[PDB]
């Protein structure tokens, strides 16, 4: 009921309304300009663009592995992170960012990571064997079936189970390119929502 | 929660 309390609910909802807008833009393979997002998403809170865009771009790079690339002006185009070819749209929710998360988890346990170690990373993010996550789908089936035939992963016995990078994963990115995407994002500038006094000062 | 990049 409080105004500043209803403010961050409006910002948090414009973050999820811009993100779900850009996903509609990436699926159509169009270009996005700053004028479009102002007029057709955050028409009311335009001067908040550096923070709703910054918190939506960051909510794409890491959730769906989609990168907002400014062509440089004020024009942006949507591509996949580390330049992969798979997203999972066959056009709702890209599964690229979860792939890139699984890859970097093996990249840190060495050549191969145990099935146990993989699930434990996936369990902390709300994705559980035998539970259809809404955005990602069934995890066990998508990890095993989907990414084995796509040649992104390997799944073999003990000599327990384990995961290794596949031929297509090594062809489109590297251990060093993933481990630096993890470092660049772990060292990002963290955006904080503005108060009402702050947001009004910028005018 | 993703414990790769803390977000």
């Amino acid at each position: 009921a409080d105004a500043e309390s209803l403010f961050r609910e409006a910002l948090s909802n414009k973050v999820d309304e811009l993100a779900h807008f850009l996903l509609r833009k990436y699926r159509a393979k169009e270009l996005v300009t700053k004028a479009e997002m102002l007029e057709r998403v955050i028409k009311n809170y335009k001067r908040c663009f550096p923070v709703i865009f910054g918190k939506a771009s960051e909510s794409l790079k890491m959730i769906f592995g989609i990168d907002v690339k400014e062509v440089d002006s004020n024009t942006y185009t949507l591509v996949t992170c580390l330049g992969l070819s798979y997203d999972g749209l066959l056009q709702i929710f890209p599964k690229t960012g979860l792939l890139i998360i699984v890859l970097g988890t093996i990249a840190m346990e060495g050549d191969s990571a145990s099935e146990e170690e993989i699930w434990e990373e996936l369990g902390v993010m709300g994705v559980y064997d035998g539970r259809e996550h809404t955005v990602y789908g069934e995890p066990r089936k998508l990890l095993t079936q989907d990414w084995v035939q796509e040649n992104y992963l390997e799944y073999r016995q003990v000599p327990r189970y384990e995961f290794l990078w596949g031929p297509r994963a090594l062809a489109e990115t590297s251990y060093v390119k993933v481990l630096e995407h993890v470092v660049r994002v772990n060292a990002r500038v963290r955006i904080a929502y503005p108060s009402l006094r702050e947001a009004a000062l910028l005018e | 929660y993703i414990r790769l990049y803390d977000y």
